[PDB]
Order: structure tokens, then C-alpha cells, then sequence
């Protein structure tokens, strides 16, 4: 009865949570159509957060997966565990193409599949009562995930106004522009749709995921299959309360509660520190919580571009650090005596800021119980450089002439481009208003 | 005699399962002269078994290396990590939370500089 429910939506975004599915099924020791393991009532113990209970043996996901393009989903059609949603309930045999690298192809493509865009997420809800809310799990990048995701993030606050909406978002590459040239308009777009349509959101820069991606597993070399990765292991980690056992912190309407200050701030850094397999070499030492909350402090984990005098010049209010995995954690208040003499974290200078540390157990599973796993969900006003590099990467374009006429003949005739630019700048001057 | 019976009594405070001679107790003579050597061969027992369970599983020797490292300094490479970020702490005039704050700084800094065995290490408090 705490029911949220996943809208992948996109090309990317059908694929960053292709395998958000695939590590929840893992973990929950099953099937796509049985029981493999005792692991589906002993390590999930809470089992309708995302799932729904059992019917045939199975947990039918709370999933659902329209997108433009229909070669993504043809991608999910064929997997041995492509008949772990239904081939039929979960996505359409096949979508309409678009255009349709534009915002304004998936925009329109929901203003006549209206009525089925707003009902094949009824027909997910029927284990639920009263509902959690809802999840985008889309991608700013390409055409298609940013069009129809940008429409239901005022349709769904404005008909569950105090349901959480939440899109784990994730930026394009923005060091080439003909990978997706539309990228400083959709984005200004959306990033409106983040702070006067939205609750809470996650931006992850994507030069900070290339910079994990190439540093920590050792390669160079960075490839799109080592980034729906680190994608997915962060947002699987941070409903672990509301499944796994845990008394204090157990919403995920608990968490995000506490990170929230202002209706546009909100924008959450994350971090996470494994994605070695040297946990294991690392326990000659002992494998202890007296280390688990110093590594996720410390900035060698970041997914959000900033510059380095950002992090003394601004402060974080709310910093969640949840540490996971059996480690002995009676001395996690001995842990969190030690980040105050540094000073780590920074912290808010008006009032108190808060460090919440909070812990949860996981499944009887090889890497969850050998192998621990802390997520880091900041809160900083650090974000105005996204914001930056988005207006600095906005008029350049401006300057190239494109999209001041080849933009406007998808369905727009009328001018609205610096209404987004005048929106961004109330939030920029914001964010740095609020820690004092 | 009396600290034969001393030092079988320190064994009880490591626990009885290293009292009591193991054949010794079949001794018992009528002679005068010679009961001196049955009180040797009680002091020369008692006075090294003590020290074998010691040594052995409370690591006496593990321990006292170690305070010797601690208040003379021995290896002065943890200190430089341990003695720099202390005496930053104090500086201003001392209160009773100023202790606590060094002894936050002491094992933050233990774990950094990796000595041994750090939860052997960790025995440290600092007063001020």
C-alpha cells in the first residue's frame, strides 16, 4: 500500500531501467515465471513496492513502457527474462514513429494516445490501495524520452498533487553537439517542468559518469553499457527501506521529506562507492562500518559536474548516507563523531544542517553480504553550475542560428524560448540565496 | 610460600583451568631437612605458569610493545598524522568537550595512518 510506479519512457530511458529491473529480480531469487529460490520471501520481505504479489508464481512488475522508437522495446522482447513483464500489458506490440529527435514529436504523440497514456498505469494499480506515486525513468537524452516524459510531470502533480513525482534524469553527452543537437532546448524545457511541476528530481551530470565509468573499473574506454549500469545499482539502492527491514527512515516519501527545502531545490547529487570487486582483498583490514561514511563524503564519487571552491563557497543542508549490508553498525554513532572535526560535509551556518545515516539490510545474496553497498543522496547548493553550462551552452546556440525557425514548425508558433531562460534565473539566484 | 600462593591467586583472576600442580600433590615426606626443596619445586611452578597463560592467550608481550609505542613515540609515522591534527584542537582555551574532540581526531587518524592491527590499536584515550 506504498505503490509507486515506473514510466520508462525513451530510447535511453527504456534502457537505464532495463537494468533497474533486471538487478531487482536478482535479489528477489526469481524467475520471470516461477520461484528458483527461497530468497522471494527471505531476503524481500516487503514484496509489492514496484512487484505485485504472486498470482501464478510470479511477481508481474508495476512497469510501464511506451516509447516512440519500437527498437528499444523489441530489445526487451527478446531477453531471457523478456516475459518478466508481460508482452502485452507492460508495452504495446509496437508505438507510432516521430519525427522524432524533438521534444515536440513525443509532446504530440500524448495528445492522442491521451486516454491510453493515462490508463495503462490503472490497470498496474490493482495490489495497491492508496498510492505512493509515480517514477520517469526517462533520459533527457534523444527526442523520445524527453517528449512525452516532459507532458506527464504536470499531468500527474495536478491529479495526485501530493503523490511523489520523481524522474531519475540523466543528462546527454554535452562535450559533442551532433549527438543530439536539440539538447540546450529540450533541456531548459524540462528543467522548467523540475521546479514549478515537479516534487523532487535527480540530475546526474554525464561527463561525472564517464569520469566513475573510466576511473574505478579501470578501462579506457567508455562505452554506453558501463552507463546504464551505474544508472540503475543507485536507484535499485535507494528503496532498500522500503523493502528491506528498517524502522527509522522507511518512506520513500520519508527520505526525499527531508531533502526537499524550497519548491526548486531539490536537485540530488549522488554517489556510490562500489563498483570494484576488490571488497574482498579490502577485508584484510576488516570490512567495517568505521569507513562507511567517509568514502561517501569525500568527492571521488560524484555524478554531478562542479567546479572545486564550490564545494567551501556553498553548503549542504541534507545529506542522506545510507549504509547497506550486514558490517556491525552499533558503532555508526562512533563513525559520525569523525566527520565533524573536519568538516567534511559542509553545513548551513543560520541553523543546523543534518548528516542522517540511516541503515537497512539486504538479501541472503553473494553480493550483499560479502560485499557492502553505501548510497550517498546529498543536497547541495553546489547545482548552480549545471544550470550554467546549460544558459552557456543555450546562447551559443542562439549564436549558430539553429532553432530559431527549425524548431518552430513542429507545432510552435510563438515565441516562449526566454520565458525559460527568466525561470532559471529565479532559480540560479535562489539556490545561492538559501544556505546563508 | 607466601608468594607461591600469591601467584595462585592471580591464575584465578584469569580463570581455574591453569591452578593446581598436575603431580604435584604427591608429595607429603616426613623428613627435616628436605621439605626446603618440596617449597622450591612449588616456587618454581606456579611462578612460570602464570606467565605462560599470559603470554600465551592475553598477549602480554602484543601489549606492552604497544605502550611502549604510544608514550615514547617508537614508530613516530603514525604520530605525524596522530600529534599534527591534535594540536590544532587545542589551540583555544581547553574545555571538558576539547578531550573528546582529540580523541575523535586520534582514531580518525588511526585508521588513516594503518598501524597493525587497528582494532588492537584502538585502546587509546585522550585526557587533557
Amino acid at each position: 500500500p506504498r505503490e509507486i510506479i515506473t514510466l520508462q519512457l525513451g530510447q535511453c530511458g527504456n534502457q537505464i531501467g532495463f537494468e533497474f529491473w533486471k538487478q531487482l529480480c536478482a535479489e528477489h531469487g526469481i524467475s520471470p515465471e516461477g520461484i528458483v529460490e527461497e530468497f522471494a520471501t527471505e531476503g524481500t520481505d516487503r514484496k509489492d513496492v514496484f512487484f505485485y504479489q504472486a498470482d501464478d508464481e510470479h511477481y508481474i512488475p508495476r512497469a510501464v513502457l511506451l516509447d516512440l522508437e519500437p527498437r528499444v522495446i523489441h530489445s526487451i522482447l527478446n531477453s531471457p527474462y523478456a516475459n518478466l513483464y508481460n508482452p502485452e500489458n507492460i508495452y504495446l506490440s509496437e508505438h507510432g514513429g516521430g519525427a522524432g529527435n524533438n521534444w515536440a514529436s513525443g509532446f504530440s504523440q500524448g495528445e492522442k494516445i491521451h486516454e491510453d497514456i493515462f490508463d495503462i498505469i490503472d490497470r498496474e494499480a490493482d495490489g495497491s490501495d492508496s498510492l505512493e506515486g509515480f517514477v520517469l525513468c526517462h533520459s533527457i537524452a534523444g527526442g523520445t524520452g524527453s517528449g512525452l516524459g516532459s507532458y506527464l510531470l504536470e499531468r500527474l502533480n495536478d491529479r495526485y498533487p501530493k503523490k511523489l513525482v520523481q524522474t531519475y534524469s540523466v543528462f546527454p553527452n554535452q562535450d559533442e553537439m551532433s549527438h543530439v543537437v536539440v539538447q540546450p532546448y529540450n533541456s531548459l524545457l524540462t528543467l522548467k517542468r523540475l521546479t514549478q511541476n515537479a516534487d523532487c528530481v535527480v540530475v546526474l551530470d554525464n561527463t561525472a559518469l564517464n569520469r566513475i565509468a573510466t576511473d574505478r573499473l579501470h578501462i579506457q574506454n567508455p562505452s554506453f553499457s558501463q552507463i546504464n549500469q551505474l544508472v540503475s545499482t543507485i536507484m535499485s539502492a535507494s528503496t532498500t527501506t522500503l523493502r528491506y527491514p528498517g524502522y527509522m527512515n522507511n518512506d520513500l516519501i520519508g527520505l526525499i521529506a527531508s531533502l526537499i527545502p524550497t519548491p526548486r531545490l531539490h536537485f540530488l547529487m549522488t554517489g556510490y562507492t562500489p563498483l570494484t570487486t576488490d571488497q574482498s582483498v579490502a577485508s584484510v583490514r576488516k570490512t567495517t562500518v568505521l569507513d562507511v561514511m567517509r568514502r561517501l563524503l569525500q568527492p571521488k564519487n560524484v555524478m554531478v559536474s562542479t567546479g572545486r571552491d564550490r564545494q567551501t563557497n556553498h553548503c549542504y543542508i541534507a545529506i542522506l548516507n545510507i549504509i547497506q549490508g550486514e558490517v556491525d553498525p552499533t558503532q555508526v554513532h562512533k563513525s559520525l563523531q569523525r566527520i565533524r572535526e573536519r568538516k567534511l560535509a559542509n553545513f548551513i551556518p543560520w541553523g543546523p544542517a543534518s548528516i542522517q545515516v540511516a541503515l537497512s539490510r539486504k538479501s541472503p545474496y553473494l553480493p550483499s553480504a560479502h560485499r557492502v553497498s553505501g548510497l550517498m543522496m546529498a543536497n547541495h547548493t553546489n547545482i548552480s553550475s549545471l544550470f550554467e553550462r546549460t544558459c552557456r551552452q543555450y546562447d551559443k546556440l542562439r549564436k549558430r542560428e539553429a532553432f530559431l525557425e527549425q524548431f518552430r514548425k513542429e507545432d510552435i508558433f510563438k515565441d516562449n524560448f526566454d520565458e525559460l531562460d527568466n525561470s532559471r534565473e529565479i532559480v540560479q539566484q535562489l539556490i545561492d540565496e538559501y544556505h546563508a | 610460600i607466601l608468594s607461591t600462593g600469591k601467584y595462585l591467586n592471580v591464575v584465578r583472576e584469569c580463570g581455574h583451568d591453569v591452578t593446581c600442580p598436575d603431580a604435584k600433590e604427591i608429595t607429603y615426606t616426613l623428613k627435616e631437612q628436605a621439605y626446603v626443596e618440596r617449597i622450591e619445586k612449588a616456587y618454581n611452578y606456579a611462578s612460570k605458569v602464570l606467565l605462560d597463560f599470559l603470554m600465551e592467550e592475553e598477549e602480554l608481550v602484543a601489549h606492552l610493545r604497544s605502550i611502549k609505542h604510544y608514550f615514547l613515540m617508537d614508530q613516530g609515522d603514525f604520530f605525524v598524522h596522530f600529534m599534527d591534527l591534535t594540536e590544532e584542537e587545542l589551540k583555544k582555551p581547553v574545555d571538558d568537550i576539547i578531550p573528546t574532540r582529540l580523541e575523535a581526531l586520534l582514531e580518525l587518524a588511526l585508521r588513516m595512518s594503518t598501524a597493525n592491527t587497528d582494532p588492537f590499536k584502538d585502546d587509546l584515550k585522550i585526557e587533557l
